[PDB]
């Protein structure tokens, strides 16, 4: 995420990681 | 400024680096190759 131009910042969820988890 | 919603209904603002990119999907080339080539791409239109 250095090359595109308008990237902002924000989390995406992964739902594996928390149920797995 | 609206590509081509405003022939079907209201006009619809919209970026125009992602109307283009929009019209490379419909060609079966995946969006990323215009995001990452902005500049390369508009330069080169220019000169077209
Ligand atoms: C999006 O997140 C990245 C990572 O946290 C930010 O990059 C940091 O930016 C600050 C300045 O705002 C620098 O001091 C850090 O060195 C940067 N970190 C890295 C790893 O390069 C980035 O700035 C954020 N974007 C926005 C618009 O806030
Ligand atoms: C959008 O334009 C503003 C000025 O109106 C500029 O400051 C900003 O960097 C531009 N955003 C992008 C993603 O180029």
């Amino acid at each position: 995420c250095d090359v595109v131009i308008g990237i902002v910042n924000n989390t995406v969820y992964d739902p594996l990681q928390p149920e797995l988890d | 400024t609206s590509g081509w919603t405003f022939g079907a209904g209201p006009a619809l603002q919209i970026p125009f680096p992602m109307q283009m990119a929009y019209r490379f999907n419909g060609i079966g080339v995946t969006q990323n190759v215009l995001y990452e080539n902005q500049k390369l791409i508009a330069n080169q239109f220019n000169s077209a």
